[PDB]
């Protein structure tokens, strides 16, 4: 397919959605100016890579197919006096002038739905200009006021019109253990109970992770959100690397809905990045596909704070890009398959779907990943999720005994029973994904 | 929510206002004539917030000065800093109020009213969106403490939907200046908790102890109280005018700091604080931070926060600053000192970044806690007041006014609920 608009909503998807163009722009040579300067043809800065995102407007300038929400209005400013404020047309760029706190509510109910026809109004405008559109691609907080209600809530009113498009939600989850929102919980577990119903596919991060990541593997001493967000879009370019560019096996968002989808629900899959390494140490490492492959399931080398050791792989898909062999890549599934640690559900015979893109991967400067000349993403239905679902239950539960911050959502026009509803709706799902994934 | 409006009333609120807005107009490069100095992008934009740009390019801020005493205000108008206030912000009476609650609320409080709500509607059609007030008084007084309650019930009846922010300045538990004060805060609490949103309490006794021990004072002055005072609004309200990295509210403070609407009440704390010569000694580290802040000779009410247990913590960091060592701080300290923290909410504290340094240092923080501690000074109050009334003592000065013997029994049971509920989710 061609074409593929981009959505962000809250300061955390905007901001993650200037890494993710940023290194677009980096990958096909486009300026900060959006001119194909930086070498004005083939798949990196072609027709190729121009169709899915980047729309050729008059005088040879490419302006992104990208949409930018945000209640609060400062985001938005900082975006428009920074270097990218040329790259993308003004009018996708659009400010509130009320925040939602962190309200799911405000966002979903009131604040959020002043805004909601004019973005649907931009969206349909878009779409027009679009020549085959695959599908949206949504960048979220989830937990927050704008990422969580008015993400869920357009998302919902975006899949009412189209419907039969692919829906993408890369979203950053609550954390385990060190979090910066009081009321988080109360706003991811309404937003889940929307998301499982709407989205088609859905990538979940814990920032916590990241940094694990960035401390450990990259030895970063004092990471930023920045570099987490530039590991973020890496993963997300490598999603669409083999819409942008010829290979071996070309992989589909539909070929991902199928092979890692086995029932309508279940569709959040983990993801990892192999090569993390670090330029200190970019002259001590081998960068054989086996080696990746393994990096792929050691659990510092994930993205999200879970142990799959702890569940049952249910079907994965690996995702090579630059110079490697089919056979390697198919040896070294195997030796993981043989690993036993995998835990294959009895009805997958193989789950483990490759897709491989001729195109190397690249990194931008801010961060100490180097170059390399092959790497890989892991996206894994694993049972072990559940639990974070669970740890976020238990910290609803607690503040749900006492009614605790209801009043800042109630008086937005909510209900009691919404939550109640919404809590159940999230028990039932994971009690489903863990009946289903033990007798798979 | 973006432009705020700011109300100082009484001698303390209009002193602490002063103080306040010497240090926005140093913050923003502004100079004391209302002409801009400096205009940086980060400065300029957000200009708005607390100023309005007059005709020529002068700037002037949006800003209430009421008392009941002119000779206050006469000495604001005579400093430097005297200019760039518009002259029809001034609102005041002949006739002070002594130390009366009573007077300043209905009897002589009812000589001014209407005009300072004509220039708070002016003000408001004047901005774009308005976000809130902040609300600069002393509960204890009679001006401040009664025309301060009677004008937030009338700007919450014209403005219900606008955050309501107070700095309250309490009664100190060892040796006030002022007799009937009991009596007045009291009063003034009934009104306080059925309006305001959020109410900053701060003791000038806690301040001293700040002043002498950590910075080894010689015989500090109000001044400097104020400054720190000022400093604290100034950390509250830059993520409305400074961009950063995880950037907060007023509605959000609310939202994060209040389960209950009858515990909107809070203690603030500052850092770093050093005594002048040992800056040299010094290292600034978001752990050295995290430890001032937390530490009880940095709590700015009386109350011992070791002895209550915390409900909900907001801190707030600026200059050089990583979120991961803050919440790596953080962390560590909700997990050693677990005992101070209520187990039914587990997210006990959330964070919050400003690039932007606080003019002298390279990182700052500020701390804002909702504490059961605070309901030791609600008891001393309480006692002190029950004590009064038993004798019926001073009374005829508020009985006088047209006050009711019904009014303070309903104010000391509003007293006792209020502790009783801290009682109750302290658990
Ligand atoms: C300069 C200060 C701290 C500091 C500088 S380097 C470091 C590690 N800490 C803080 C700043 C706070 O805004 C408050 C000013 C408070 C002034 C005092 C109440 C008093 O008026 C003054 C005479 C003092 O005692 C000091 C001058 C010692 C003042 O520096 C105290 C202090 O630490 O202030
Ligand atoms: N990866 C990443 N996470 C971020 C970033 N900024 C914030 N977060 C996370 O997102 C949550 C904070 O959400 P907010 O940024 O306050 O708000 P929002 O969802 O964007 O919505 P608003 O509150 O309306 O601005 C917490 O989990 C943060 O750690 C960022 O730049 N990158
Ligand atoms: N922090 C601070 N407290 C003050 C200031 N002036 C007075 N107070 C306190 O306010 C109370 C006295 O009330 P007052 O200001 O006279 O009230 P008014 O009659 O309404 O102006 C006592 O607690 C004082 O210590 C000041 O400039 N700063």
């Amino acid at each position: 397919m061609r074409e593929v608009i981009s959505i962000n909503v809250g300061q955390a998807g905007c901001q993650i959605g200037n890494a993710c163009w940023e290194l677009y722009s980096l990958e096909h040579g486009i300026k900060p100016d959006g001119h194909l300067e930086d070498g004005l043809s083939k798949p990196k800065g072609g027709e190729e890579g121009f169709s899915t995102f980047f729309h050729e407007t008059g005088y040879g300038k490419f302006v992104p197919r990208a949409i930018y929400v945000d209640l609060e209005p400062n985001v938005i400013d900082e975006v428009r006096n920074g270097p990218y404020k040329d790259l993308f047309h003004p009018e996708q760029l659009i400010s509130g002038k009320e925040d939602a706190a962190n309200n799911y509510a405000r966002g979903h109910y009131t604040v959020g739905r002043e805004i909601l026809g004019d973005v649907l109004d931009r969206i349909r405008k878009l779409a027009d200009q679009c020549d085959g559109l695959q599908g949206f691609l949504f960048t979220h907080s989830l937990g927050g006021g704008t990422g969580s209600g008015l993400g869920s809530l357009l998302l919902e009113e975006l899949s009412a019109e189209y419907g039969k498009k692919s829906k993408l939600e890369f979203a950053v989850y609550p954390a385990p253990q060190v979090s910066t929102s009081v009321v988080e919980p109360y706003n991811t577990v309404l937003t889940t109970h929307t998301t499982l119903e709407h989205a088609d596919c859905t990538f979940m991060v814990d920032n916590e992770a990241i940094y694990d990541m960035c401390k450990r593997n990259l030895d970063i001493p004092r990471p930023s959100f920045a570099n987490l967000n530039n590991l973020i879009a890496q993963v997300v370019s490598s999603v669409t690397a083999s819409l942008r560019f010829d290979g071996s096996l070309n992989v589909d968002l539909n070929e991902f809905q199928t092979n890692l989808v086995p029932y309508p629900r279940i569709h959040f899959p983990l993801v990892s990045y192999s090569p993390v390494l670090s330029k200190s140490k970019a002259f001590h490492e081998s960068n054989s596909v086996s080696e990746i492959t393994n990096a792929c399931f050691e659990p510092g080398n994930q993205m999200v704070k879970c142990d799959p050791r702890d569940g049952k792989y249910m079907a994965t898909c690996l995702l090579y890009r630059g110079d490697v062999v089919t056979r390697d890549v198919q040896r070294a599934v195997e030796q993981v398959k043989n690993k036993k640690t995998v835990q294959l559900v009895d009805w997958c015979p193989t789950g483990f779907k490759i897709g491989i893109c001729y195109e190397p991967p690249t990194a931008t400067p801010n961060s100490q990943l180097a170059t390399v000349d092959r790497a890989v993403c892991m996206l894994s239905n694993t049972t072990s999720i559940a639990e974070a679902w669970k740890r976020i239950d238990r910290k609803f539960d607690l503040m749900y005994a006492k009614r605790a911050f209801v009043h800042w959502y109630v008086g937005e026009g909510m209900e009691e029973g919404e939550f109640t509803e919404a809590r159940e709706d999230l028990a039932a799902l994971e009690r489903d994904y863990i009946e289903v994934g033990a007798d798979s | 929510m973006r432009e705020i409006i700011h109300i100082s009333t009484g001698q303390c609120g209009n002193q602490i206002g002063a103080a306040f807005w010497e240090t926005i107009c140093g913050e923003h490069g502004l100079d004391f004539n209302g002409t801009y100095h400096g205009h940086d992008d980060i400065q300029k934009e957000r200009l708005n917030v607390y100023f309005n740009e007059a005709s020529s390019g002068k700037w002037v801020p949006r800003s209430i000065n009421v008392d009941l005493e002119p000779g206050t205000i006469d000495a604001v108008r005579n400093s430097a800093i005297g200019n760039l206030f518009r002259p029809d912000n001034y609102i005041f009476g002949q006739s002070s109020a002594g130390n009366v609650w009573a007077k300043g609320h209905y009897t002589e409080g009812a000589e001014l009213v209407d005009s300072v709500m004509d220039v708070i509607r002016r003000e408001a059609e004047g901005c774009d969106s308005l976000q809130g007030f902040q609300i600069t008084h002393s509960l204890g007084g009679g001006t401040g403490s009664g025309m301060g309650t009677l004008l937030i019930s009338k700007i919450r009846e014209e403005f219900p939907d606008r955050m309501m922010a107070t700095f309250s300045v309490l009664p100190s538990p060892k040796t006030s200046d002022t007799v009937v004060e009991p009596y007045n805060a009291t009063l003034s609490v009934h009104q306080l908790v059925e309006h305001s949103d959020e109410t900053f309490c701060i003791d000038n006794e806690a301040l001293y102890d700040i002043c002498q021990r950590t910075l080894k004072l010689n015989q500090p002055s109000y001044g400097d109280l104020n400054n720190l005072v000022s400093s604290v609004m100034s950390g509250v309200t830059t993520s409305l005018r400074y961009p950063g990295q995880l950037n907060s509210d007023l509605r959000k403070l609310a939202v994060n700091l209040v389960p209950f609407p009858r515990l909107h009440f809070f203690m603030v704390g500052y850092a770093p604080l050093t005594a002048i010569g040992s800056q040299s000694f010094r290292s600034l580290t978001v752990p050295e931070l995290t430890q001032q802040m937390f530490d009880a000779k940095n709590m700015m009410a009386a109350a011992d926060p070791r002895n209550g247990r915390y409900l909900t913590v907001a801190a707030f960091f600026r200059g050089k600053v990583s979120v991961k060592e803050v919440e790596d701080e953080m962390h560590k300290v909700q997990s050693k000192n677990s005992d101070y923290f209520v187990e039914w909410i587990p997210n006990n504290v959330q964070t919050a970044v400003c690039s932007v340094a606080p003019q002298g240092l390279d990182m700052a923080a500020t701390f804002i806690a909702n504490s059961t501690s605070i309901q030791e000074l609600f008891k001393r109050v309480g006692d002190q007041f029950s004590a009064m009334f038993k004798r019926k003592a001073f009374l005829h000065w508020y009985t006088s006014e047209g006050m009711d013997e019904l009014e303070f029994s309903e104010a000391e049971s509003n007293m006792n609920d209020l502790v009783s509920e801290y009682q109750q989710y302290q658990e």
